[PDB]
RNA sequence: UACUUAAAAUUUAAGGAGAGGGUAUCAAGCACAUUAAAAUAGCUUAAGACACCUUGCCUAGCCACACCCCCACGGGACUCAGCAGUG
């Protein structure tokens, strides 16, 4: 299609088959199709585990600083990556995602504790 | 609580991305002056015409 | 080729179309006006977000302010409620022309000009002034301009370099050595260039987009 | 210091060349692979020595002798320790940098652990991905089964050493633990059997002796190449063992007796051989044959 | 069998056998030879047998050639900047020939090596994608990652309408 | 002086005509290869070029230098020289005049006239 | 996106080395040329012009279309060639 207006991005193309996802890393101006014409890819990503339960993100670290240099975005999903690997500082919602998940365990560890004792007394009553 | 640190992140982790952003522009343009008018491509176009 | 033919209609349609639209340009008046039982604009039925609902019925627009003051308030200083409430520091800005919409019956619409001061720090040049048709401006006093302008600069405290990301600095460092540069120092990047405006700092009117004159 | 010779070292490469010998027949022996039909031209004598000069040529970068390195050790760099991140993945990620012009053992390999650690990845991660990313023909993502000791002993009973380590340098580094595994234990049962005949006219004879010299078990490959009648190459193996042992007894007798060509075998024999009762045998008895037939 | 004399000449391998890629100012040759004479075999047989392989290597030069205009034949070679290069080929073998206009106006070994290099800077063997452009579609084709669900079916608790059914009956 | 944006920069050809005012109807020829048979034939391709002085006649070998901006549909070259004349030709290798596969003026002479 | 001026992505317009469906019982087209005092009588064409017929192609994708009148001021027979569904 002939698109005017829009901007180049680093996104994930979603390939593969039903359950069974992988992802291309591509530069791509952003009103193209997810899967369709893309500029250049920059890497993969495997997101199922391996037989040696690895996740396997290929970066190339050169046409990537190339693109970002040249003006081009990236998507939230590609920010994290980025960050996992250390090429980016970790995004601010990878930190706070992390601190609900850790306020969400201590209200399931206490509870437990408030029913092992309302068990207890459970076993006073006997 | 929350709302005011994370929107505190945000702006300390965008900033540190301008800044790289700015990093990878510059060896955008210090690489392409390389090729286009470097020590190598100067020889090279005298050379060819000796 | 050469079987190609011009497409006449399609010609004049494109000319005539824009022409129309120059001359039943809508007004101020008309595209911002509000029907404030419903808080949706008939112009366009666009029904303004819940979080604007107190102050539309709370605060004033600037031209409303300003139709009341001799010469439109040229000369005063204008602020926001919304500043207000988020920064300390002083945030207003200088009046220097005002272009009143003379269709409105109360001369309530228009544009305006001035000189910008966010967060004590002051602009060099005037420019036009954005969101005037916003219920959220408040006239300063002139017998308190010299308390509300008063602001003292505190010495800046945000850092100015930082590290690099963890991968990315000993790709720095691998480097060094390949190239035979011997040091420790930490590679640090600077933040300086590239600091960023506050998210609310008032943008440019000039390159905005104004809504088209059909009515839905 | 005198510099402990080198595997690369230009003395010790003709040493090793010139024991490991030439045979176009054996170097250019023919591959069971797709064949084509073959060509023909009608050449003179000369034009026929020109060909097989060229062959010599050839099977001189054929017999090119892999690198033999010391044991790589292990990659334990941690970059970060970000424990925000801990418990947030159930997985490891690998980040693989898959720039094209970057020599393999200076791209960044890391991995992000579920702990928050971001690492450096080991040795066996950095091979594997690379694989995985810039394929080589001959080279399998997984570790082969083949290289197990049951199975490399069935290519060994088979006579196939030339082909176990041609497949240890296909699949593995030359420095890692696996190769080093591998072509030690195929050299210690080349010598336990005497199959020296095996490796001889391939890449694979220099780093055989290089080991045994090291090891201190050059006895086998003299008895053997006495035996058949390379008496030039014993000689010249007795030679890289006093080059190498330059303290040894052995090397400090050749030089007060100035020994040289059958000598220095003697002289190895009574001073340091492990069976030196054997080789003078064997070679007292290649003498009779000699002086005895011519 | 195939028409014409030396049908030979009428092959791909023959065509790149040329080893002549002109430099990027060479624009035109003109070739001026005679048809009859003793002098000009040379290059009658430069016309049947090199002109092809030049322009094969060469397919945006102009090769025009002209037939007794003139008593003796020679190439002329008009360049980018205006400059004419005029060579003459009379007694010079066909092979002489080739091998003095690749020494004047031949691009080396060393740039032809450095263009072929650059060309293939774009292609990545870790890169996926369709046969024509890459060596591998999927990651499920490497070896010890997650294989393709249609070669091998996928386990139970891997799959949407598994997963689904739990969340139904939680 | 940027240079025409045409592919044919410089280009060679015969002056099959010139009944247009200070115009010269070229032919050129290239060699394209032919797919089936691998064989080189002749592709003409007829160029319109500025004759300044009129100096052209039909028959005659002349190069065109393409100009920087069109002077018309067509005309988008002009007569850079005139290679051989029709008649007329002059050898580049000796400098005497021929006529045909033979010499007006042996080379052996020098007339200087 | 950087600078208050330079690297990209994405398009648009004018072009042309070469390549590009069928019918020659479609053999002529009829202004299709140049010059620039405004004259000259030229331009394309059996190396296939012009006319007609048929077809998406260039395939990581591209191009054209978006109820109909090539277009869409206007007009008309007045909208699923988005998903599902119906005659
Ligand atoms: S083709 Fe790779 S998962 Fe099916
Ligand atoms: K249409
Ligand atoms: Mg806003
Ligand atoms: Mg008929
Ligand atoms: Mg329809
Ligand atoms: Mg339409
Ligand atoms: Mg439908
Ligand atoms: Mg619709």
């Amino acid at each position: 299609k002939a698109y005017h207006g829009g901007h180049l991005t680093i996104r994930l193309a979603l390939g593969g088959c039903t359950n069974r996802p992988f992802y291309r890393i591509v530069a791509a101006h952003n009103k193209c199709p997810r899967d369709g014409r893309f500029v250049e890819q920059l890497g993969s990503y495997d997101p199922l585990p391996n037989s040696h339960g690895e996740k396997l993100v290929a970066l190339n670290l050169d046409r990537i600083r190339h693109w970002i240099g040249c003006g081009a975005h990236l998507s939230k999903p590609m920010e994290k990556l980025l960050g996992l690997s250390g090429f980016f500082p970790l995004h601010p919602m990878m930190i706070t995602n992390a601190e609900r998940l850790r306020r969400r365990r201590a209200r399931e560890v206490l509870l437990a504790s408030q029913k092992a004792e309302s068990e207890a007394k459970e076993t006073e009553a006997s | 609580a929350e709302f005011f640190v994370l929107t505190e992140r945000y702006r300390q982790y965008r900033e540190t991305v301008r800044a790289l952003r700015l990093e990878f522009t510059l060896e955008v343009r210090r690489k392409l002056h390389e090729a286009r008018a470097g020590v190598l491509a100067e020889r090279k176009a005298q050379q060819a015409i000796t | 080729r050469k079987k190609v033919r011009p497409r006449l209609i399609a010609e004049l349609a494109r000319r005539v179309r824009a022409l129309r639209e120059q001359r039943n340009q809508p007004r101020d008046s008309q595209l911002y006006a509000l029907d404030y039982e419903t808080l949706t604009r008939p112009h366009s039925g666009r029904r303004l977000p819940v979080r604007a609902w107190a102050d539309v019925r709370r605060e004033s627009r600037l031209l409303q302010l300003l139709a009341r003051l001799p010469l439109f308030g040229l000369g005063r200083l204008v602020t926001r409620k919304s500043w207000l409430w988020q920064h300390d520091e002083p945030c207003y800005w200088r009046l220097t022309r005002v272009r009143p919409d003379y269709t409105a019956q109360n001369l309530d619409h228009g544009r305006a000009w001035g000189i910008l001061t966010f967060k004590g720090k002051s602009e060099d040049t005037a420019r036009e002034i954005e969101q005037v048709m916003y219920h959220d401006w408040r006239l300063v006093p002139k017998h308190e301009e010299e308390a509300f302008t008063a602001f003292t600069a505190k010495p800046e405290d945000r850092l100015n370099s930082v590290p690099y990301p963890p991968l990315l600095r000993a790709m720095i460092l691998a480097e060094r050595q390949k190239n035979g540069d011997t040091s420790v120092q930490e590679p640090l990047l600077n933040l300086e260039r590239t600091r960023m405006r506050p998210w609310d700092y008032p943008a440019k009117q000039e390159t905005k987009g104004r809504a088209k004159g059909t009515p839905v | 210091e005198v510099k402990k010779p080198a595997f690369m070292d230009e003395e010790v490469q003709r040493i090793l060349t010139k024991i490991t010998g030439l045979d176009l027949q054996k170097t250019f022996r023919p591959a069971i692979q797709p064949l084509k039909p073959p060509t023909y031209k009608l050449m003179t004598q000369a034009q026929l020595e020109e060909a097989t000069r060229l062959a010599v040529e050839a099977a001189k970068v054929r017999l090119k002798m892999p690198p033999v390195l010391e044991e790589r050790k292990p990659i334990n760099d941690v970059l970060a320790e970000d424990k925000i991140l801990e418990g947030t993945e159930t997985n490891k990620y690998v980040f693989t940098d898959i720039s094209y012009n970057i020599p393999h053992r200076e791209r960044f390999i890391v991995v992000r652990e579920p702990s928050g650690t971001l690492r450096k990845a080991s040795w066996e991660e950095r091979d594997r991905v690379i694989q995985i990313y810039f394929p080589k023909e001959g080279r399998r993502v997984l570790p082969p089964v083949i290289f197990k000791d049951e199975n490399l002993k069935t290519m060994y009973s088979q006579d196939r050493h030339a082909d176990v380590l041609n497949l240890c340098v296909a699949q593995f580094e030359p420095d890692s633990a696996e190769y080093i595994k591998v072509h030690h234990q195929t050299y210690e049962d080349i010598d336990r059997h005497g199959k020296y005949e095996l490796l001889r006219s391939t890449r694979h004879f220099g780093g055989m002796a290089w080991y045994f010299v090291n090891k201190k078990k050059i006895d086998g490959l003299l008895i053997d190449q006495i035996q058949r009648d390379l008496v030039d190459d014993a000689t010249s193996l007795v030679q890289l063992y006093h080059m190498l042992h330059p303290d040894g007894q052995s090397a400090q007798e050749a030089k007060e007796q100035a020994a040289e060509g059958v000598d220095l075998i003697k002289v190895f024999a009574k001073t340091e051989a492990q069976r030196g009762a054997y080789i003078e045998l064997a070679l007292q008895t290649y003498q009779e044959i000699v002086t005895s037939h011519s | 069998p195939m028409k014409g004399r030396f049908p030979i000449r009428r092959t791909l391998q023959y065509l790149g056998r040329g080893d002549v890629v002109f430099k990027e100012s060479v624009k035109i040759m003109t070739v001026n030879y005679n048809t009859y004479g003793e002098l000009g075999e040379g290059a009658r047989k430069f016309v049947f047998f090199n002109i092809p392989q030049i322009q094969y290597k060469n397919p945006w030069v102009q090769i025009m050639m002209f037939k007794n205009m003139t008593p003796s034949p020679f190439l002329r070679f008009y360049l980018d900047s205006g400059e004419q290069v005029l060579v003459d080929v009379e007694t010079k073998s066909n092979k002489e020939i080739m091998e003095h206009i690749k020494k004047i106006l031949g691009k080396k070994e060393e740039t032809l090596r450095e263009e072929e290099l650059e060309k293939q800077q774009r292609f990545h063997p870790g890169n996926f994608g369709p046969r024509k452009y890459c060596l591998r579609e999927c990651m499920c084709e490497v070896e010890g990652q997650v294989p393709c669900p249609g070669l091998v079916p996928l386990p139970k608790e891997m799959t949407g309408k598994y997963k689904a059914a739990l969340k139904a009956s939680t | 002086i940027v240079r025409s944006s045409v592919h044919a920069k410089w280009v060679v050809g015969k002056v099959i005509g010139t009944a247009m005012i200070k115009t010269a109807k070229v032919r050129a020829t290239r060699l394209v290869l032919d797919p089936y048979l691998l064989k080189y034939f002749n592709k003409r391709k007829t160029y319109f070029a500025h004759d300044a002085l009129q100096q052209c006649s039909v028959g005659d070998i002349v190069l065109l230098r393409a100009l920087p901006v069109p002077r018309s549909k067509h005309v988008k070259h002009e007569l850079a020289e005139i290679i051989f004349k029709v008649g007329r030709v002059i050898d580049p290798v000796t400098g005497k005049p021929c006529a045909g596969t033979a010499y007006l003026e042996s080379p052996l002479s020098e007339p200087r006239e």
